[PDB]
């Protein structure tokens, strides 16, 4: 399969036509996505198979072919870019100043950008192009709009 | 069977479209990984 670093669409043919269920990050030979995208199923890259290596339903994350590699963090100050990969549409940078999710266990960056659910797993980047987390696990607000955590894993 | 397709390089892009607000929200995270608003 293709193992070049970059952003990838996650597709299924189990529905009408070819449907984009989410997005993920290929870095150092490991594929990174949100649990709710794959539900931990195996993936195909061309004729190659990608098997789940690590996952956590509560973190809503999953890695394929090896351990989670992405360890950069939001500074808490600076604008960030969602590299949105929407269903049927070209990858597009969107620059935004994250808000904050305040939880009993700590503060998390959040990004108030509305995209179709099949955008889940698109990366959020800092100014050096490092992946500080994955978009698509968050909450529906008073307005009816969507606000997504910046969800990051731990590199062991 | 789910399959992957390359969509791009991961790069910062100077003068992207700048948008979105920056809300401070009280939230709870449950064992199923769902966030909810604590009001
Ligand atoms: C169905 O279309 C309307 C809609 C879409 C979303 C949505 C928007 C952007 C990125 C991700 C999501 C999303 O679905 N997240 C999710 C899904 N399942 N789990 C466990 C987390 C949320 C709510 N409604």
């Amino acid at each position: 399969g293709e193992t070049t670093d970059g952003v990838y669409r996650v597709m299924t043919r189990r529905l009408l036509g070819s449907t984009q269920v989410g997005v993920g990050v290929m870095q150092e030979g490991v594929f990174h996505t949100m649990w709710h995208v794959t539900k931990g199923a195996a993936l195909r890259s061309g004729e190659g198979r990608l098997d789940p290596y690590w996952g956590d339903v509560k973190q809503d994350l999953v890695s394929y072919c090896g351990p989670w590699k992405l360890d950069a963090a939001w500074d808490g100050l600076s604008e960030v870019q969602l590299l949105a990969v929407p269903p049927g549409e070209r990858a597009k940078n969107i620059q935004t100043l994250p808000g904050i999710f305040k939880t009993k266990d700590g503060d998390i960056g959040a990004v108030a950008l509305d995209y179709p659910a099949g955008t889940s797993g698109s990366p959020i980047l800092d100014k050096c192009g490092r992946v500080i987390g994955l978009y698509g696990n968050g909450v529906v607000i008073k307005n009816g709009s969507y606000v997504s955590a910046i969800t990051q894993g731990k590199r062991e | 069977d789910m399959y992957i397709e390359r969509a791009g390089d991961i790069t910062w892009e100077k003068d992207a479209e700048v948008t979105g607000n920056s809300p401070r929200l009280d939230v709870a995270l449950d064992e199923s990984g769902d966030f909810s608003l604590v009001e």
